[PDB]
């Protein structure tokens, strides 16, 4: 997997 | 008379008011008195500087929780690189403080605001979970500027957990009105990602929100998808100005970018339309920003009008949100119907893709059952399929009213023979049309390489109700  | 704020970079947030029309109209939603007075946003993030000058004042702890460290406290860790400074600047775009000499202004800069530190750490299905299903019963509004890897080649979506979240949010939260779920569709434009390819994006319960430059083009990063309803400015190239917010370390940043800064905008402005109705269910919040949202001088390629004669693109959804026209329409708005879902399984036996495939079904959208719908929300095609190479694979669906929904692009590095198990493509783009007669599904080898594989399950999933239409557009 979860990325910003 | 309204007053506008004086915050000191509230001048440099064009995308705020501007006489240029480019911009949110969120100046008028405030001169109609709504600035997010007792509405409740959470940031799901990698923290929140709850003591940041811009944002104490609006913070609220009853928003907020650290799922990382399993604590109250969503404080950021610190470090050298500023890694986490992303939820921080996400939440100063929906709830900045105005008026205070601080930075500028959020969009509901009189809403709560709290956040979840949750990306600091292992994601596990469990983590998205429990950030999700925080405190329903009071957060309002979840904002999620985050999701899988925008590598082009991913497809993944909420596991059992989250996904049970989702939809405890939205069938109980808020009093049974329904947690309101904002997702940024994502930053794969240069991958040449589809945001169908994201469950979360893609997902019914959540409005995807993607992005445009200044000047009203798609922004390097964007990714294009049928399940995106609507878009928020962000940042492009370099002469085009970028988004005001509030940083780590109680500084103030004028260059905050990407699909991240657009989903806490719209954040924002669902936050002043909740103000002015708060009785709006979760697919009132939708069906307003379908009809409110604007078309003009966005620049794309591929803007069609759909069977009820609004514009449409895959770039941006219905357009750019208009807080403004959002909040007057809510206010005497009347809640939808209950959700009918009527469940089509379309194929009879197994058919090879080899170059292109086409399957054609009428339907009669459960006619003479009280699941039958005559006004069209959702639309899903299910697919359960193989293949070689899945990223050679485009895939279209044709509504009866003649909008071709493109449910799938080319995507040059899906290398993966994995295929598509019962995924759930979904398009926006049919809402408010008659569901009834025929569809057609259209898969296509968008290379000249000799591939294969074999749709076995299609299954079209309406969602919807039968009743209230508006005169098309
Ligand atoms: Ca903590
Ligand atoms: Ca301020
Ligand atoms: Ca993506
Ligand atoms: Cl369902
Ligand atoms: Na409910
Ligand atoms: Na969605
Ligand atoms: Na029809």
């Amino acid at each position: 997997x979860x990325v910003x | 008379v309204y007053q506008e704020p004086t915050d000191p970079k509230f001048p440099q947030q064009w995308y705020l008011s501007g006489v240029t029309q480019r911009d949110l109209n969120v100046k008028a939603a405030w001169a109609q008195g709504y600035t997010g007075h007792g509405i409740v946003v959470s940031i799901l993030d990698d923290g929140i500087e709850k003591n940041h000058p811009d944002l104490a004042g609006n913070y609220d702890p009853g928003a907020s929780f650290d799922v990382n460290d399993q604590d109250p406290d969503p404080q950021p860790r610190y470090t050298q690189m500023n890694d986490n400074r992303h939820g921080t600047r996400c939440a100063g775009e929906v709830a900045a403080v105005a008026n205070n000499g601080v930075c500028g202004v959020g969009v509901a800069y009189n809403a709560r605001i709290g956040g979840v530190r949750m990306l600091d750490g292992e994601v596990t299905d469990a983590v998205e979970a429990r950030s999700l299903g925080l405190n329903p019963n009071h957060i309002h509004i979840y904002s999620a500027s985050w999701g899988p890897e925008d590598d082009g080649k991913t497809v993944d979506g909420p596991a059992r957990l989250a996904e049970e979240a989702f939809f405890r949010g939205v069938s109980q939260g808020r009093g049974g009105l329904g947690s309101i779920f904002v997702w940024a569709s994502g930053n794969g434009g240069r991958e040449h990602d589809s945001c169908n390819c994201d469950g979360y994006t893609n997902s019914i319960y959540t409005l995807s929100i993607s992005s445009a430059t200044q000047f009203g083009n798609v922004p390097w990063y964007s990714e294009a998808c049928s399940s995106t309803l609507a878009t928020t400015y962000s940042s492009g190239n370099q002469n085009e100005k970028q988004i005001v917010t509030t940083d780590l370390r109680q500084k103030c940043t004028e260059s905050h970018t990407g699909t991240s800064a657009s989903a806490p905008l719209a954040a924002g402005i669902i936050a002043l339309t909740l103000e002015a109705n708060k009785n709006l269910t979760w697919r009132d919040m939708q069906h307003l920003v379908v009809q409110t949202s604007k078309p003009a001088h966005l620049n794309a390629n591929d803007w069609a009008t759909n069977g009820v004669g609004r514009k449409v693109s895959h770039s941006y959804g219905y357009g750019l949100l208009d807080a403004g026209a959002m909040v007057a329409l809510a206010q005497n708005w009347t809640t939808v119907a209950p959700q009918r879902k009527c469940i089509i399984d379309i194929l009879t036996e197994p058919k090879d893709i080899g170059k292109r495939l086409e399957v054609r079904k009428t339907v009669t959208a459960c006619l003479g059952e009280p699941n039958h719908i005559t006004r069209l929300e959702h639309a899903q095609a299910r697919l359960t399929l193989s293949y070689n190479r899945r990223g050679d694979l485009a895939i279209h669906l044709v509504s009866p009213m003649g909008t071709r929904s493109t449910l799938l692009a080319a995507r040059p590095h899906d290398y993966s023979a994995d295929g598509f198990n019962d995924w759930a493509f979904m398009t926006t783009h049919s809402w408010d049309e008659d569901p009834s007669g025929e569809w057609v599904l259209e898969i296509e080898n968008t290379s000249e390489a000799n591939n294969y594989g074999t749709l076995t399950k299609f299954t079209l999933v309406l969602y919807g109700t039968a009743s209230g239409s508006l005169v098309p557009r």
